[PDB]
DNA sequence: GCTGGCACGACTTTTGCACTCGACTAAAGGGGCGCGCATGCTGTTG
DNA sequence: CAACAGCATGCGCGCCCAGGGCGTGCAAAAGTCGTGCCAGC
């Protein structure tokens, strides 16, 4: 496929079998297709914006007649670039302004409006925009937004698992969740009766909520049961017949169907009997009296001639009632059926309990029972029950409830109103009740069906809507007898609440987080993150053990291995490679499509509720060119199983292996042979990693690594691109093809590369230029390589030539010797860079100056700092040097003879100043790499505050140069070329420039023409290029946005190189870890017969126990392939031919079975060869995908090429005794890597520190000081030795007693070490708390 | 309540809390620690001054325990950390700080007691005539004496005030044109909508007091009284509770509400050619101001410039 | 504030055996009260006790 | 509670005082102004109400307020808290001379001994440096001491070796579950940032070297490292008070 | 005789002092669990 | 129709962080600017 370009100069050699059909996708594009849908216009009017304005506009005001309205928003540019904002610190964002309409209307005069007016825009709020990356710069910090995962609105289904009344039933519950609004939850009883809650309220009758709907008890009983008949004439009591309504009763006689008995008393019910009644057509029959008697009225019935009293519903019949029914003359009697089997007698107990059926005194019980005092007015009522659920906007369940509200109900309408209706709610415990009869099941709650995702926007849209309305109750107030200035759009917004409510999101929130800067990695598994907690949900220590565990609808979702091994576990989660996330907020994930049993290349995204229905085969399973499977029975997944099927059965495959593995975890080679836990922790650790001073390719790897490195956005990619013009560390400009360009632009591509800058977790970003010069560049190729990246491939640690042995308890436990050599050639060596501020400011005696001069303070400490008093770029700082020092004037010093002696002994030295100033804080070191200095407009700063001015201002100009340098070529090539025509003065020509003051008139075509366009190109791009330099100018020299009470603003940059030490806690990415125990000498290491000695040595003992197998077999596949590096290097060290090392490449990348890749040489020819090989002269750099990666065999294979023994155990010798060790042992190279926590961070130790006012005890932690909780395990543990003293000394002197603190210090000063006890402060302060409460506790002698 | 960081405390250390440190651990008879306590206490965060000795002694209730007993003890007390503690007069002080110069220093020692023990008082202006009382002569005094310029005085080192008390603004002026405008910038609810009125009475103080003046034109509580119809403690609480923040000359506003201060701007004038005549003349002054019709005669207007730490009457 | 939370008098000083009202500033006297106020002096750990 | 820009805020505890006076002084200034009996009648319920939320902010509902609420704290929530005064003062005080560093192997150094890193010490033993100091004379005074230690030259190094001499040191880790968790050693001071921990002690530990942090401390007197040396140095128990069977078992 | 500091006066600034209840319309949260003790309604013993 | 015993529902313990977050007059008394007087150089 010839490649391109940055990827021809190292190819990875690939060894999965199966082919790929769907790429990659963005991986990050998560976040940004949130948020390009969060800022659109849409006509429509959902998705961003527009929805919250569509929310509230037009406002009505009170009975106004004039109203507003609102068109649209756009936006503005924003005021600086995402870098500038980010080293000033200030919130990257963007004004958003809307033009508003106004409609005034005259009182008293329908449908008449007297006037209308609109401002241009009015002004409201910045709302913050996003990077091309995934973050909001957010005062000059990352901060990436978590997206969340929450219990999605809709009807849902409980069955309690009737763990509660100790007998063991079902209870099954319903709850509906809207977007926002209140709650129903329908529950049954022990005793069987339906109860109706609202927003978790004590449980009330069912039929309350239903009487409400101005449904009488006829109605409802008619309505929630079975209609059926029953009639009765001159005692021939003809009932109709229901034999498909009952599979069951007890005949208590025999009855007759048309002059012939059916079914004889105690017959058989069974089907024989049934269906023999209903091949025979048999009208209705006459039945025994006796079963009349269980059986209830439904319908009211009363006498023709009066119709008082008895039996209006609910009613069991009486012998008395007979008499009365059969004399009234009514022929037809409605009766409810209730046969139990399937069906049952409820909502007619509820009716039981329902104190009254009356709607008027339902709708009084609940507005007295929402609040638990109130008087009944009435009003409550029916303001409640048209409120809580029927208002347009008060309660709404969107798009997502309606939606699944539908398919709940098996409805097939999916579109209708975002409020309920009687008929839904009526609907729900109809579906209730049909649960509680057998007939349907429950919904699981851990379902990936019915758990959804919302993202930056959805949320900043919520955020915005309420910020929009709470300025909506206020902007009703200008109409609301506040008359009429006009002016409207202007004053009667106040853009505070919006401003501050977006900007209190994005500020302060949960899922709002400061971004994990150290690894590529870290930065993009973070984006990609899907938490349960939050607003939305999940409150933790209370969520339970079984959101916790993966479900399998997890299955190419989200994922089973990368999470948190903390107490929040399966909680926090990440994204699956290939998922994705639908427009209702679904989790879904691709498929390819199988009709027949051949497999057709395209591609459905199926969601979890989709994926059930279907089959779906395996990942890993073989195929035919023909696209048939191999074997006839393929081992597939059906709905929440898996088992074998066959070849026509089938639908659906998996696209590729990756797809139940996160991001994380597709980057750890041979993830099978390691067990899941232990994968997991190594999946977390690649995290924590820290970048090193150069990055080196992981020599063994997935193939990921250009994805992530690419897309985490921390290298320099090139958009259209073409040949180099410039190089240089800072900057590396493209001249781009002639193809790709914007007309009248012309020009060319600058890329200004990020040099040393601190990351959030205080580490170095760094690019380097990865292109030379003069090199041909497509788009997408990498110019330069973030940090801990190489040549557009993601490298976290460093490789490490392995001895599995244990070597004299050094490497005991789970620890790691290291040879020094390691510690001398500086892999692992990390930079660190650390912010300093210093701010001065005005206080109530006046201003703050900086420096020159302190007073009290020596010619020594202020030697490191310039005229300004800022420290020279470049010191080197340790301890409390003064990094900017600065004075603070104190009160009114006059006179007496000895303040008049000192101010005019020492001139007063500056007098009322104090020594206040930025000294580096004690402990840290490090040279100054940078300092800012922020000023204040009109301070008149001078000094060396100009510096960055002029700094930045040469490098503006020289930035903006480059353009008129080529532009001016090019023009100066029109004008070279017209002169040629006629009057061509050669080289005297080229001699003369500036036109040759337009070397007269020549032509007059070429006097009016060339004269005419050249003369108004030139002054054109020249005053407009001067006025770019103007307008940039006026933005130089200025100064800053700025707090009332702050002067001018300094910040100082250090940076240390930190090197490894027996502190390390370096891991490896196979859930690997330890510390260093010991640096060895390069001699005392064990050695190979070459003398080669091992680099560090890890101990076998390690390696069964905890059963990660990744780990050998890395070391025999980085052996392998450092063989292969060791040929080509030694030959090209030999000054060998191209051809034969040619040869060798193109015969080491084609070994392997199958493989797939079929990079070849001859392609690319001459040189493009020896570079290539000269790129992997230090080692090849194989690449094994996840679950289709290279097999022992194959190893064993591509390392009998490097001439190395198959085994992969080698004879090494001791380097101390000389002798070989017995037994071979494994030498191989594994790739490590440096974790994020380092002793230099950790070691603590104090003796005698600063307090806590109350309770007199050291303060809590390292810088503070802290020491050390002696806790109460700690004291029990004493106990038991039953060592009193040592326990008495932590209690009291050393921690609250005061005087016998001070005591024992001065007695240790002199040598008596002897304690004299005293009682502790705490004590005491407990004996005034509980004086606090009308108890006295006083300590008797 | 606990486990978290509440507010409990720092326990920082002073001046007075670090020298009593210190004088725990040191060799003190039961008597010698309650006379050092007795003097760490009459310290101060200046250093310098340990106040009157005779009351030191005498505070103690006699019954023996001469002069002598503070004296020695004190001097040792003078000998801890900060160099320089206490003392008195500054003399001592820099006799003290002058103890140990570790003897090794050339011409320093002698010349340095020489000056630093007697006739320093003269030393002020310059040297003149004490270059023929010493007879030295040339860079040999001066650089003894950069020597004594370079002793720094006191204690301020232990200082332990790390809060600067910043002012943190109320309302932020915005200056118009060649004035200012107001925008408050960065029941409770009755009690903000007092502060909001304040804010306009600092807006009415605006058109009461001219910006571009010199000072700040006199005015009367009576002038915001009258516009919001508030009591005159009311607004003047407001103003001294709130501090009033513009861009140039930020103040509580307190001061706010062209008088003295205009005074005090033409004083400030006459200070800056006040250099020439050590004395001063505020009274010639005053006599100027009375033929501008200001009618000062001799008066605390000009007595003001002469106050407020002038060369006038110092100089004299 | 006085007669209130955080107060003087009862409670005690605020300085260690220097008083509000400026007089009898310090160890002068084992205990005394101003006129102004009720302050008594001694130390001032008293906050932790009264 | 003091603030950022000064300006004290009001703590949380003082704020249930400042309510309960508000309705004491309303309470008494409409007692005194002889009123109807259903004004001051809701005043005597506000002032239960108040007093009753001072002394416990739970007994009923809400409390709080509208500070971003949550129940505020009062005088029974100042105790009886899984973290509180009383717990600070149980078994549980913060502490000094203590520090804790990250442990390696102590693949040499025989069971009673531990490495203990070279600056970590000189830390932990200030006072006792500066008294060898001012008994060998090389400081006349604290101050002299305490310069000499803090420029830590020369001389320093030297008298900390004499300082440790014998001077048992204990180590104690994490979760310390039984009362082998915390054992007493004799150092050996070692240029590191990590602690050394005898292999043979990783057991009764539960340590690994996985980057587990052990804390130290330091006992003082006399009584104390007696009863270190008598009790709990590595070398008195070998066997575990459960089971009784050998720990110290070599794995 | 002139300048500076302080004392006396006027002014104009500071300070007295508080009760009604004011309220005000929503603002949301929200997947543990055991365990026990007491109050209350039901039920059966005579 | 009486008191007595049992079943059940509700309420309060535990575990455990978790994070911060924070106007309306008039009137009596006093602080200060102005002016004059007295002392120092």
């Amino acid at each position: 496929m010839v490649y391109s370009y940055t990827e021809k100069k190292r190819i990875r050699k690939d060894f999965g079998k199966r082919p790929q059909v769907l790429d990659v996708p963005y991986l990050l594009s998560i976040q940004l297709d949130s948020f390009q849908k969060f800022i659109e216009q849409d006509p429509e009017g959902q998705y961003g914006l527009e929805a919250a304005f569509r929310s509230v506009f037009p406002i009505q005001s009170y009975s106004g007649n004039s109203e507003l309205q609102y068109v649209s928003y756009r936006l503005g540019e924003p005021v600086f670039d995402v870098q500038e904002c980010q080293i000033r610190g200030v919130t990257y964002s963007a004004p958003l302004r809307v033009k508003l309409r106004l409609v005034i209307y005259e009182r008293e005069a329908p449908e008449g409006t007297v006037k209308d007016i609109k401002e241009q825009e009015v002004y409201m709020g910045e709302i913050p925009l996003m990077t091309d990356n995934g973050t909001f710069v957010i005062n000059g910090t990352e901060r990436v937004i978590v997206s969340q995962l929450h219990r999605s609105p809709g009807v849902f289904f409980d069955s309690d698992k009737g763990k509660t009344h100790s007998s063991g039933k079902v209870l099954y519950n319903a709850r509906i969740i809207p977007y926002r609004g209140s709650w129903l939850d329908f529950e049954f009883d022990p005793k069987d009766n339906l109860f109706v809650r609202i927003d978790r309220r004590r449980k009330l009758p069912a039929t309350i909520i239903l009487r409400a709907l101005n449904y009488t008890t006829e109605q409802i009983l008619d309505l929630f049961f079975e209609k059926v008949i029953f009639e009765i004439r001159d005692n021939k009591l003809q009932m109709e017949l229901v034999p498909e309504r009952l599979r069951g009763e007890t005949a208590s006689f025999d009855i007759e169907a048309n002059g012939k008995v059916y079914v004889e008393k105690g017959r058989r019910i069974t089907a024989r009997h049934i269906r023999q009644l209903e091949k025979d057509d048999v009208k209705l029959i006459e039945v025994p009296v006796e079963y009349i008697a269980g059986k209830v009225v439904a319908k009211d019935y009363i006498d023709e001639s009066t119709g008082e009293l008895i039996c209006a519903a609910n009613m069991e019949l009486s012998l008395d009632l007979l008499a009365k029914l059969s004399q009234s003359g009514h022929k037809r009697i409605e009766t409810l059926f209730t046969n139990d089997l399937d069906h049952g007698p409820y909502i007619s107990e509820t009716l039981r309990v329902d104190p009254t059926n009356d709607r008027l005194s339902a709708l009084v019980e609940i507005y007295r029972m929402m609040r638990p005092g109130e008087p009944p007015t009435r009003e409550a009522a029916e303001s409640l029950f048209e409120n809580l659920f029927f208002s347009e906007d008060r309660y709404d369940l969107s798009a997502v409830g309606r939606m699944k509200f539908n398919r709940s109900l098996l409805r097939e309408e999916i579109e209708g109103s975002g409020i309920l209706s009687k008929d839904d709610i009526i609907d729900v415990m109809k579906k209730l009740i049909d649960i509680r009869n057998g007939k349907g099941e429950v919904d699981d709650i851990d379902h990936l069906g019915n758990r959804r995702i919302r993202s930056v926007g959805e949320m900043a849209e919520n955020q915005f809507r309420v910020g929009l309305v709470r300025v909506e109750r206020a902007v009703k107030e200008r109409l609301s007898l506040g008359d009429l200035d006009t002016l409207m759009p202007q004053d009667m917004i106040n853009a505070k609440p919006i401003s501050a409510a977006v900007k209190e999101f994005f500020g302060s929130s949960q899922l709002s987080q400061f971004m994990d800067q150290n690894n590529p990695l870290s930065e993009i598994t973070h984006k990609r993150r899907i938490s349960a907690l939050g607003p939305g949900g999940l409150t933790r220590e209370r969520a339970g053990f079984e959101v916790r565990d993966v479900h399998p609808t997890h299955y190419g979702r989200v994922c089973p291995i990368e999470t948190p091994e903390g107490p929040n576990i399966g909680l926090i989660n990440s994204l699956s490679v290939y998922a994705q996330t639908n427009e209702y907020g679904f989790l879904e994930t691709p498929y390819r499509k199988v009709t027949d049993g051949v497999v057709t290349d395209e591609i459905h995204y199926l969601s979890a509720i989709e994926e059930g229905n279907y089959v779906i085969a395996q990942a890993n399973s073989n195929l035919d060119e023909e696209g048939h499977f191999v074997e006839d029975l393929v081992t597939c997944r059906s709905k929440g199983e898996s088992s074998l099927f066959s070849r026509d059965q089938v639908d659906y495959m998996d696209v590729s292996t990756q797809q139940v593995v996160s991001v994380g975890a597709s980057l750890i080679p041979f993830l099978e042979h390691d067990d899941a836990n232990r994968a997991l922790m190594g999946a977390n650790m690649q995290r924590q990693a820290v970048p090193t001073l150069r990055a080196d390719k992981p020599l063994v790897g997935t193939g990921m690594e250009r994805a992530v490195a690419v897309d985490s956005g921390v290298t320099a990619v090139a958009k259209r691109g073409g040949v180099v013009q410039y190089v240089d560390a800072s900057r590396i400009v493209i001249k781009v093809n002639e193809d790709e360009m914007y007309p009248g632009e012309a020009g060319i591509d600058i890329y200004n590369l990020t040099k040393y800058t601190r990351s959030n977790q205080n580490t170095c970003i760094n690019q380097m230029p990865c292109v030379s010069l003069g090199e041909p560049v497509e788009r997408g190729d990498v110019l330069a390589d973030g940090p801990s990246t190489d040549l557009g491939e993601l490298a976290l640690g460093q490789n490490m030539r392995v001895a599995f042995m244990p070597w004299n308890g050094y490497n005991f436990e789970d620890s790691i010797l290291v040879s020094e050599r390691v510690v001398q050639e500086d892999r692992f060596t990390t930079i660190h860079i650390q912010e300093l501020a210093c701010v001065s400011r005005d206080t109530k005696l006046g201003p703050e100056e900086i420096t020159a001069d302190i007073p009290n303070v020596g010619e020594a400490a202020l030697s490191k700092l310039d005229e300004s008093g800022i420290v020279y770029i470049g010191a080197e700082v340790t301890g409390g040097d003064i990094l900017v020092g600065k004075v603070t004037p104190k009160g009114e010093t006059q006179l007496t003879p000895e303040e008049k002696l000192l101010r005019a002994i020492f001139g007063e030295k500056a007098s009322d100043v104090k020594d206040s100033s930025l000294r580096v804080p004690n402990g840290v070191s490090g040279t100054v790499i940078d300092v800012q200095v922020f000023t204040r407009d009109g301070v008149e700063k001078d000094k060396r505050a100009l510096e960055i001015e002029e700094m930045q201002l040469k490098q503006a100009k020289k930035d903006l140069s480059e353009e008129l340098q080529i532009l001016e070529a090019g023009l100066f090539s029109r004008i070279r070329a017209v002169l040629v025509a006629g009057g061509v003065e050669a080289e005297k020509l080229d001699k003369l420039p500036r036109d040759r003051w337009l070397e007269l008139g020549l032509t007059d075509e070429e006097k009016q023409n060339q004269l005419e366009q050249l003369a108004e190109q030139y002054d054109e791009l020249k005053h407009e290029f001067e006025k770019k330099l103007e307008a940039k100018r006026r933005k130089i020299t200025q100064g800053d946005d700025l707090a009332p009470g702050v002067l001018k603003i300094v910040k100082v940059y250090l940076a240390v190189k930190r090197r490894i030490q027996p502190g390390d806690k370096m891991a490896g990415r196979h859930g690997n870890k330890g510390v260093i125990s010991k640096i060895n000498p390069i001699e005392d290491m064990p050695y190979d017969e070459n003398g080669t000695p091992v680099d560090i040595v890890l101990n076998p003992l390690g390696v069964p126990s905890r059963m990660n197998i990744g780990q050998i077999l890395e070391t025999h596949l980085g052996m392998a392939a450092k063989g292969i590096g060791d040929k080509i290097n030694a030959m090209l060290k030999q000054q060998q031919e191209v051809a034969k090392l040619r040869e060798f490449i193109q015969r080491a990348y084609d070994l392997g079975a199958d493989v797939r890749q079929k990079v070849d040489l001859s392609t690319f020819s001459d040189e493009e060869v020896m570079r290539l090989a000269e790129n992997l002269r230090k080692g090849m750099p194989i690449a094994t995908p996840v679950f289709d990666g290279a097999k022992e065999a194959e190893i064993k294979e591509l390392l009998k090429l490097g001439d190395l023994p198959t085994s992969g155990q080698i004879r090494l010798y001791d380097g101390r005794t000389g002798e070989q060790f017995e037994r071979p042992v494994t030498v191989g190279y594994m790739y490590m890597l440096k974790l994020n926590h380092l002793v230099d961070d950790k070691m603590h130790a104090r003796s005698t520190g600063s307090y806590s006012l109350v309770t007199q005890q050291p303060l809590g932690g390292k810088a503070q000081f802290g020491g050390q909780r002696f806790g109460e395990m700690e004291v029990w543990a004493l106990e038991a030795y039953g060592a009193a003293y040592t326990l008495q000394e932590m209690l009291t002197v050393k921690s609250d007693d005061v005087n016998g603190r001070t005591k024992m210090y001065k007695n240790i000063v002199d040598g008596n070490h002897q304690m004299e006890p005293g009682m502790p402060e705490s004590f005491n302060v407990l004996l005034k708390e509980i004086r606090s409460l009308g108890i006295n506790i006083e300590l008797e002698d | 309540d606990d486990e978290l960081p509440v507010y409990q405390g720092e326990t920082t250390q002073t001046l007075q809390d670090y020298l009593m440190w210190q004088v725990e651990l040191t060799p003190f008879t039961d008597t010698d620690r309650a006379i050092a306590t007795s003097i760490v206490d009459a310290v101060d965060d200046t250093g310098y001054l340990t106040i009157q000795i005779e009351d030191i002694v005498d505070s103690i209730g006699d019954d023996e325990i001469g002069l002598e007993e503070v004296e020695a003890v004190l001097k040792r007390i003078q000998r801890f950390d900060p160099v320089g503690v206490a003392a008195k007069d500054l003399r001592d002080c820099l006799l003290i700080q002058l103890s140990q110069f570790a003897k090794e220093t050339p011409w320093l020692e002698e010349a340095r007691l020489i000056i630093s023990d007697h006739l320093d008082l003269l030393a002020n202006h310059d040297f003149r005539t004490l270059m023929r009382v010493t007879r030295l002569k040339e860079e040999v005094l001066k650089e003894a004496v950069n020597l004594i310029q370079s002793l720094d005085p006191r204690p301020g080192q232990s200082i332990q005030t790390s809060e600067p008390e910043y002012v943190i603004p109320d309302v932020l002026v915005r200056k118009v044109s060649g004035r200012w405008t107001v925008e408050l910038n960065a029941l409770e609810s009755r009690n903000d909508t007092l502060l909001r009125v304040s804010r306009c009475i600092v807006e009415q103080q605006q058109a009461f007091f001219e910006q571009g003046e010199e000072y700040m034109k006199p005015m009367v509580l009576a002038d915001i009284a009258q516009a919001v119809e508030m009591h005159e403690s009311t607004i003047s609480r407001v103003t001294t509770q709130k501090y009033l923040h513009s861009p140039r000359g930020i103040f509580e506003l307190k001061y706010f509400f062209a008088s003295s201060t205009a005074i005090r701007a033409l004083v400030k004038k006459l200070i800056a050619a006040e250099n020439p005549a050590k004395p001063l003349s505020d009274s010639k002054l005053t006599s100027m101001l009375s033929e501008q019709g200001i009618m000062v005669a001799r008066r605390t207007v000009a007595k003001y410039r002469e106050s407020l730490s002038i060369p006038p009457s110092n100089q004299r | 504030e006085r007669d209130g939370l955080f107060c003087a008098r009862i409670f005690g000083p605020v300085k260690d055996y220097e008083c509000l009202c400026g007089k009898y500033k310090r160890l002068k006297h084992r205990g005394v009260i101003c006129e102004k106020c009720g302050v008594e002096v001694t130390q001032t750990k008293v906050r932790r006790e009264r | 509670v003091p603030l950022d820009g000064g300006r004290f805020a009001t703590s949380d505890l003082n704020d249930l005082y400042r309510r309960v006076i508000n309705r004491n002084n309303r309470l008494k200034r409409l007692l005194d102004l002889a009123a109807p009996d259903i004004i001051v009648r809701n005043e005597k319920r506000m002032l239960q109400e108040a007093v009753d939320a001072l002394l416990d902010n739970g007994r009923r509902g809400r409390a709080i307020t509208g500070s971003n609420k949550r129940p505020l704290k009062s005088l029974a929530d100042m105790i009886k808290g899984k973290q509180g005064r009383f717990r600070q003062n149980l078994l549980g005080k913060r502490v000094d001379y203590s520090g804790r560093s990250v442990i390696t192997v102590g693949p040499y150094l025989r069971l009673h001994q531990c490495g203990l890193p070279k600056k970590m010490a000189l830390e932990l033993f200030k006072p006792f440096i500066y008294g060898k100091l001012e008994l060998r004379g090389l400081a006349t005074t604290i101050k002299a001491a305490k310069k000499m230690v803090e420029r830590e030259e020369a001389v320093v190094w030297d008298i900390l070796d004499e300082v440790i001499r014998e001077h048992p040191v204990l180590l104690n880790r994490a979760p310390t579950l039984h009362r082998l968790g915390i054992q007493a050693f004799e150092p050996v001071l070692i240029e590191g940032k990590a602690i050394q921990l005898h292999p043979l002690v990783c057991a009764a530990y539960n340590a690994d070297f996985d980057g587990d942090q052990m804390a130290v401390h330091v006992p003082l007197t006399l009584e104390a490292q007696l009863e270190a040396r008598a009790l709990m140095m590595s070398t008195n128990n070998i066997l575990s008070p459960a089971n009784g069977e050998p720990i110290i078992v070599p794995s």
